[PDB]
């Protein structure tokens, strides 16, 4: 039994779903849940386990200097000090979605929070041609559940 | 997209709304996000009304 | 019934010659009533007898855990010899075999870069030094931190994550006081991998 995807819960315009592979009241629609029934802690068995709930810092790191002589570079989005571990990082250039990224697992930091690293690979031509790259974080600690920090080349 | 998100985020943290009011505010929000502006104000004022 | 878990040597023991790699077999849920367990080891189905095996009390569920570590030579791990541990008990009708071996195959050296703290973070009490190690195969790597010759132990790093080209990347994050980032002259990221000359490459940064 599994939770739903955290980007599905922290955005009202998507659908969170609990997967077997509601507070003891039957529902006949499986194949999907209300975002609020999960956040207030109802039992589905599984729940949204709350604990400390800290909000992340979100910084974009540019390609390291030594990598700019190459045919490809790497943008870094470091997100730091959040709880729970569940988070969602994704990337855009202005408004169109960039998807050649990979990200690590949430890692327990020393203060019992979590950090996570996300890495957008692109051709070096793309890094000096495209005007903006924006890293898009969705944690429950953030206002509107959303946060968008943007970097530009210089 | 963006308006109907701040909607959802505030409606969910309005502390005097009850379960069913919050429940129906969302529903009546993800079904026609046009009135995201008015649905906030509506829930907003119904909160102050129900403060202790 | 008991179960056996096998575990490959410490990538640091493999990439330094003075140190000694070990393969380990752990036996869990050995009944307190029959803690005797016999373990034979087979480097390529050749029985070996240098295995050091200890018997331990697991005070949590009142069971026995047996740990057998067989030390090995670099060449037998690096060549991909297949180390095996057979484990027989009373509570085992016929015994249980585990096998482990290095994954001989493609190998690629890493590139190693130090990323200075993000510009937005220079203003807090603490900063973050990033080491980005990219492009290496196989996924077993070792990243440590030093500032001059003094080893720094407040690092945390990610799992090797499989990149797009089939390589592994990794990030190691040195947190430090923001006074340290401005006081100290040089911070070094230190990578060990089986693809580097002398199994070791050092990259160093200044403010
Ligand atoms: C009774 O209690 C004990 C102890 O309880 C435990 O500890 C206490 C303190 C509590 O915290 C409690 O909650 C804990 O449960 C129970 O003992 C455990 O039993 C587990 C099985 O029932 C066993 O399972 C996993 O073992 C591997 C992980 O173990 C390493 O990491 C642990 C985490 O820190 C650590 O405890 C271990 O000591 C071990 O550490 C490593 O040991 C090396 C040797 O000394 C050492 O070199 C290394 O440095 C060290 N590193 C670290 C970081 O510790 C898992 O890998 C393993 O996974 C395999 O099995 C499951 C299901 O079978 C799969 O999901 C996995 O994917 C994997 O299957 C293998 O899959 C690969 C591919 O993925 C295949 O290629 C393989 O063929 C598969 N099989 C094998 C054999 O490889 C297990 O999930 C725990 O390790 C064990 N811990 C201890 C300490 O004994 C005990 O069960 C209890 N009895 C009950 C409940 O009845």
């Amino acid at each position: 039994i599994f939770p739903p995807n955290i980007k599905d819960v922290l955005m009202i315009s998507l659908t969170p779903k609990v997967t077997c592979v509601v507070n003891n009241v039957e529902v006949h629609t499986a194949q999907p849940i209300q975002h609020q029934d999960w956040m207030s802690g109802k039992e589905f068995t599984i729940s949204k386990i709350k604990g400390l709930v800290r909000a992340p810092q979100v910084y974009i790191l540019p390609p390291p200097a030594e990598q700019l002589s190459r045919k490809d570079v790497s943008l870094t989005c470091l997100v730091v000090g959040f709880n729970p571990g569940d988070i969602s990082v994704e990337w855009t250039s202005n408004g169109h979605t960039e998807e050649n990224y990979k990200d690590t697992a949430p890692v327990l930091d020393s203060d019992g929070s979590y950090f996570i690293y996300s890495k957008l690979n692109m051709k070096t031509s793309k890094w000096e041609k495209t005007d903006s790259f924006s890293c898009n974080v969705r944690h429950e600690g953030l206002k509107n559940y959303y946060l968008k920090k943007t970097i530009s080349r210089s | 997209n963006k308006e109907q998100q701040n909607a959802f985020y505030e409606i969910l943290h309005l502390p005097n709304l009850n379960e069913e009011q919050r429940n129906g505010f969302i529903q009546s929000l993800k079904d026609d996000p046009s009135q995201s502006a008015n649905l906030l104000a509506e829930a907003k004022k119904l909160n102050d009304a129900q403060a202790p």
